[PDB]
């Protein structure tokens, strides 16, 4: 039971840590979106960063 | 004016994909505006030269 409680505590810690990794309301670690594209060129071309849900 | 360079007053973008085309629209507008202003400069130089000759 003690080991089970330790496991549960660590899992809840993981969830808390993962859900708070937001900057400006968007994140690449929660799984809310599939990718984020930033500006890469003066003509509108994009730099794509795929989302890595952790 | 806005209609002269193709900008069509009350022209905005409502999504993030409309601005992607507004970039090219404004590029074309700037190019054509610069062409027209170069022509106006040539006309002004011609007026000055002809005034000097007439005097």
């Amino acid at each position: 039971n003690a080991l089970k409680s330790d496991f549960d505590s660590l899992r809840d810690q993981i969830e808390k840590a993962a859900t708070s990794a937001k900057f400006n309301g968007v994140s690449i670690a929660d799984g809310s979106t599939t990718k984020l594209t930033f500006l890469a060129n003066s003509d509108g071309s994009g730099f794509t960063v795929n989302a890595k849900t952790i | 004016s806005l209609a002269g360079i193709g900008l069509t007053t009350t022209s905005t973008f409502t999504t993030a994909a409309a601005a992607k085309t507004m970039i090219g629209t404004i590029d074309t507008a700037l190019q054509t505006a610069t062409n027209k202003l170069a022509s106006l400069g040539t006309s002004s130089v011609g007026l000055d030269t002809h005034l000097t000759f007439v005097g």
